[PDB]
């Protein structure tokens, strides 16, 4: 399964397990004051 | 010029080959009892059918075609690439590859797309060349280089249109070129010898079409006229020949009148009149002229 | 997150104070207006996958990287064929790779060698990887082809294409295709800066190939390099280039004859 | 926290920046007909999405010599969309409405408008004839203006013999160009019968009348339109038959 | 846009979109607009 | 206790005296779209009365030289009533159908009919031309006959190249004039997509073909019509927009 | 049910009220008259298997699907050879597949390439799968043959035939060979409906093949496609066609010259 | 046994275990009143 490598090195293997860690708020909302969803952005 | 129609319905030639370079011969039109098109059911012409093997178009197809000998490989009929079969205003078919198109301009897609709708779409925006491919396309442009991808064969670009099923709308990845001058109403014509079509020529002409074709030449002696195509079956619509110096009428053609094939006029300010009707519309005209210097 | 997103049932609101559709764009943030704080939606459970859109599945394509010629003539011959390893030669993998600033990955180079007119005769080749600092072989029978303390691959033309795994070998922590700086010190000219933007931590040696024989071989080979990325990590995403590439190792574009990002329309008040 | 609002009904949304609080007519929300007050037997239909959304009418330029406009709400959106199509096939009808009138300008324009609903807003004929044969009566496009609208002739008497000054007893709202640029009135179903035909009877009518004239200095913008949107909240229909036009 | 190039890399897409408009006029300039989306069917609408 | 039946849907009722048992297609009742199989986001509408009733089409006289008739069910009642009006405004559609075909005669007439549904009943062109330019294709009134219906040319091959003898694999029922005078088939929603347009795609089609000819002695009645009624069970609609014709 | 069916011992009945042989066919149901409610049977236990008659064992045959020519001339050559992937070209697999309305399965395409007169020279080929929306390659040395973000297979003629697994890739929930409808909107003609029955959710791109070389190759190849079905599910069984096929993507038949479903006999009162 | 796949995908395997679920009454007796075996179909 998944074609494990037969070598002493670790970079000669295939793609390892996937990682679904998106964390998209670092690009869409890069602000300090947490803007609420139902509110005005400016008071 | 031998074909004054968008599909080559009026082609009377003696090319008994499918192509002049690397082709297979066409079968005779009397040795074809197997297929529903032969002279045994269509005597006295009917598209042109005698005791020959010429590339005709009796079934209203997009291009002339003949019967090829079946070599147990399926196809028993091939399109005939006629080099001298192009209406004046048809530049030819060219290839279409990618992000740089042959015609740099506006595009339009439609579920009904004939030749004249795309020509009018390109003409209403003041473009010089029209173009369409794969049945649904309208590529306008004004660039002088539309052969940047190469010229393709005319048999390759015979995909059918969508609004009409007797006109070739190019092909998949192959654009067919046209001038925006054909099928319009009027134009300051000052060339040596051009052609004048009726409004909406690839389609039928609309109801209430009236326009003015002005013919001016820089000092020719006299002009020579001709009428290759003429098909009007109504007594209301009519073509006229006018003089613009003192506004006198030279000739009055009608649907019930058979016009001469050629005559002469010693003038250089010829005006063309065309009053349409609202009851019956069948086909336009393909007036070809020539000025004698 | 193995699937995309689910929608909760929504309803209508008739009251003052709550405005979800007035997200100010002056703040530099993206509008967080969802469907449930808007037109009345239903309850749908989405089972569409988000596995294919990952970086590891987006960069695991081979693509072409380099083409190396080998004339091997009789009187003006060369014998060997060096090729510096760089991926900024073919705009497809370069355009796919230059949408990030810093990357780090491993490679799976594959070598496909054919003949001029197309034929596979059983001639044995020798592919050599010369790291930076090792001497380049000069001649088809040079001293450097002994491959002592140097990795090489011996394969024929009739054999399947060779495939070797290359690790991450940059002296820095990651790769970078954009180096806003200068490699040296001192005074820099103003007329022709041929040293600006020269990526220092990107040179990876030179790839070499010859034919193992004694006298010669009247044949013109042409090998192609296909590099597959794996174990890749990307940082600082950059916008995708919209101009045609013009140079090998310098991002340039034509000042005149600029290409627009979109095609033209007839009018602004018309969708077709 | 109060001058901003986002009204979302169905697949539509209305965002604003300068708003007063919403006006709820007579303190009653639009609700479905209870079984105690009902009198029909056939089951009513409730689309709940395709007939419950903000339909936007046309805009009308507000000049200096403007008098005002009025509409009839179960008649304006009677030919446009799924609400109109559902109202032409059925015989019974019952729904509430959410209102929104847009009118924005700069901070240099002045003027004020009065938007209000009038239940059973019957149009009066204008004339001094008491004979039955010559007594003037309004036409069909005057009584039922349609999706376009109708103008006032004597907006001081509301074109009905009733003074405009006392028309503040109705559910109303002002559009003062120095304070806000929109006005919102939610109105329930007001009728003396549970269900009623949405073609031969308009329940109420919206009215926009500029009491303070529009004034501005030479150099500013001169096109000031009035835009109105309507949301048919809690629609019900019954008595399914062939589609009628009018 | 960036999402247009990302969707041009792939061949099939799903999910909802967002278009955010932004007014860059003066402070004293006011007004109202109607942004409308319409599913397929007939052509572009003629009137509002 | 079984040859009598009263089918009541909405405000309609069908009474009979000579009937077989009802045929339930593929053992599945028409049900509403579950949230797991759905793919749209907008809330669908459910009239539940005005679009759920027995619509009666026209009658067709069954002569001696008759070949048969066929319809397309999301196209027949596509212009008649609240179902058609609701189907012209929306883009998505999903419903089941209840069928009923009446054909009565005396105890001296003989003959038998075959009424059945055919999912994805595509009409075949008739001709011996293989060229793309002359290959015969059916017209729009042949593919979509409308509320009137279309006749067969070669009912032995179902006008589709498929033999009539094997057409008993579909949900079918016989009308034998010595046994019964009506046939009833209930059919659920059969499609490879949850929702679909009810204008550019007919799901299935009813077919009535007399295999046993109508025969009677001189002196009896000579007008034998075929009447059909359709009930759109469990109708749903979505994607509300302007009304289209076709 | 691993076996067919067992028969219980039966006997004779002489009594009124029970009639198992009078199943009315007007009800649309199949007669449920067994052997035990009829002529006196014995006790037999049947061990005959029903495993071979399943759908998964009925559709796991390869069969021929497409034939692609490759002329590769010298002056009027093309180089490439595209072939749109559809199975309605050969009436055997089409007749076997068109007895159902909705199907869903996976494919195991196998490519067998030979020469004109019959010979296997070691020329390397390149099979390319172009999905719908990707540009088609024009020329034997075109830009599309880089196969970046595009699956391709490199195999020779002397090698065994290639074999790739294709998943279920329809945008809908299942396939369908019968679409009683129209792909577009608007007005439809009455003379020639070339758009009726056009299956929208069936197009699966175009298959392409060329020869990897530099100049040319004076050879005329002819590759054959064999598609095996697996993991197949069928719905709504349809009757089997009894008329000869006439067109590629349209079910038609000859109005005159109709073929009967059975052959002719001398008389009806004669079994021979 | 049975040639299990060596891949990350699931459609690249061979035929899985068989399924003998016939359920043939959905085509032979698609009626609502359950007709008994020893009875008349019509009364
Ligand atoms: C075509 O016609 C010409 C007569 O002009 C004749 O000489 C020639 O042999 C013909 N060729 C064929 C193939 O029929
Ligand atoms: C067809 O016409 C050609 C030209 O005259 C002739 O040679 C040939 O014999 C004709 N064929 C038949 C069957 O009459
Ligand atoms: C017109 O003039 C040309 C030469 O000028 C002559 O050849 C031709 O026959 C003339 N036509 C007629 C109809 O006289």
């Amino acid at each position: 399964f998944t074609n494990i490598n037969y070598y002493k090195d670790s970079y000669a293997a295939s793609a390892t397990r996937q990682d679904f860690t998106q964390d998209p708020k670092k690009f869409t909302q890069p602000v300090l004051d947490s803007i609420r969803e139902l509110s005005a952005p400016l008071n | 010029p031998e074909c004054f129609t968008a599909n080559g319905a009026d082609y009377r030639g003696t090319q008994n080959w499918t192509a002049l370079q690397g082709g297979k011969p066409c079968l005779f039109w009397n040795e074809t009892f197997q297929h529903p098109y032969n002279t045994l059911k269509y005597p006295n012409g009917e598209g042109g059918l005698g005791e020959h093997n010429y590339c005709r178009n009796p079934d209203g197809d997009v291009s002339p075609w003949c019967y090829v000998a079946e070599h147990e490989d399926g196809v028993y009929w091939k399109y005939c690439e006629i080099p001298a079969c192009q209406m004046p205003g048809n530049l030819g078919c060219y290839k279409d590859h990618g992000n740089p198109p042959p015609l740099t301009g506006t595009s339009k897609t439609s579920n009904k797309l004939t030749i004249q709708t795309c020509i009018s779409f390109c003409r209403s925006q003041r473009f010089k060349f029209a173009g369409m491919e794969s049945g649904y396309a309208c590529f306008c442009g004004n660039n002088p280089d539309y052969w940047k991808y190469g010229e393709a064969a005319s048999t390759e670009c015979n995909s059918v249109c969508f609004g009409d099923h007797t006109q070739p709308c190019g092909g998949d990845g192959r654009i067919i070129l046209f001038d925006t001058l054909v099928g319009a109403c009027g134009g300051n014509y000052s060339a040596m010898s051009s052609v004048v079509y009726s409004p909406d020529f690839p389609d039928t002409y609309a109801t209430g079409r009236v326009c003015y074709w002005t013919i001016r030449v820089p000092g020719a002696s006299h002009i020579h006229f001709s009428f290759p195509l003429f098909d009007i079956r109504d007594s209301a619509d009519m073509v006229e020949l006018l003089d613009g110096y003192t506004h006198r009428v030279l000739a009055r053609f009608h649907g019930r009148s058979r016009p001469p094939l050629s005559f002469n006029v010693s003038l250089d300010f010829v005006i063309l009149y065309f009053f349409s009707d609202r009851i019956n519309q069948a086909q336009g005209f393909a007036v070809l002229y020539q000025a004698v210097k | 997150a193995e699937s995309a997103a689910n929608t909760t049932p929504s309803s209508h609101r008739l009251e003052t104070g709550r405005v979800p559709a007035l997200q100010a764009a002056e703040t530099g943030a993206t509008s967080n207006a969802t469907d449930e704080n808007m037109i009345e939606t239903r309850c749908v459970v989405n089972r569409n996958g988000v596995l294919e859109t990952t970086i590891n599945h987006f960069f695991s394509r081979s693509g072409l990287v380099g083409v190396v010629n080998l004339t091997d003539g009789g009187t003006d011959t060369t014998g060997y064929a060096t090729w510096d390893i760089d991926i900024m030669g073919f705009v497809q993998l370069r355009r796919k790779c230059e949408m990030f600033t810093y990357m780090r990955f491993n490679a799976e180079f594959t070598f496909v060698t054919t003949t001029k007119n197309g034929e596979a005769r059983p001639y044995m080749l020798q592919y050599m990887y010369v790291p930076p600092g090792a001497p380049k072989p000069t001649g088809r029978d040079a001293f450097q082809w002994q491959t002592a303390t140097n990795p090489s691959v011996f394969v024929k033309l009739t054999d399947p294409p060779a495939q070797v795994s290359v690790p991450f070998m940059s002296p820095a922590s990651a790769y970078q295709w954009f180096y806003d700086g200068y490699p040296t010190f001192g005074q820099h000219p103003e007329t022709s800066n041929t040293t600006y933007g020269l990526c220092p931590n990107n040179m990876m040696g030179t790839f070499a190939v010859r034919v193992v024989s004694r006298e010669a071989s009247q044949l013109k080979l042409q090998t192609r390099v296909y590099m597959k990325l794996k174990h890749v990590r990307a940082w600082v995403p950059r916008p995708i280039r919209s101009q045609p590439y013009l140079l090998k190792n310098f991002p340039n574009y034509d000042s005149s004859k600029i290409t627009n990002s979109a095609r033209d329309r007839s009018s602004i008040k018309q969708a077709n | 926290s109060d001058r901003v609002a986002q009204l979302t009904v169905g697949n539509s949304s209305i965002t604003t920046q300068e708003a007063a609080n919403i006006v709820l007519a007579y303190g009653e929300w639009p609700e479905y007909c209870p079984d105690t007050d009902a009198t029909a037997v056939d089951k009513p239909t409730r689309p709940d999405v395709s007939v419950n959304r903000f339909y936007t009418l046309d805009s009308k330029m507000w000049q200096e010599n403007s008098t005002g406009w009025y509409w009839k709400f179960p008649d304006v959106l009677n030919k446009t969309g799924v609400f109109g199509q559902n109202a032409q096939f059925h015989y019974l009808y019952r729904s509430g409405f959410c209102l929104h009138v847009q009118c924005n300008a700069s901070k240099f324009h002045q003027g004020a408008l009065l938007v209000a609903v009038i239940p059973e807003f019957v149009i009066a004929g204008r004339g001094s004839n008491t004979k039955p044969n010559e007594a003037p009566h309004p036409g069909f496009t005057t009584t039922f203006p349609g999706t376009t609208g109708a103008t006032f002739h004597d907006p001081y008497v509301l074109d009905s013999g009733v003074p405009l000054s006392q028309a503040l007893i109705y559910p109303h709202q002002w559009i003062n160009l120095r304070t806000n640029n929109c006005a919102t009135v939610i109105v329930p179903y007001i009728n003396a019968v549970p269900f009623d035909s949405a073609i031969n009877h308009s329940n109420f009518g919206l009215i926009v009348i500029p009491v303070s004239p529009l004034k501005y200095s030479s150099g500013a913008t001169t096109a000031i339109p009035i835009t109105i949107t309507i949301a048919p909240l809690n629609s019900e229909f019954g008595g399914l038959r062939q589609a009628v036009s009018q | 846009t960036l999402v247009g190039q990302i969707c041009r890399y792939y061949t099939q897409w799903s999910g909802s979109l967002k278009v955010t408009f932004m007014f860059t006029g003066s402070f004293m300039a006011t007004g109202k607009m109607l942004v409308a989306y319409s599913p397929p069917g007939s052509a572009q609408p003629a009137n509002r």
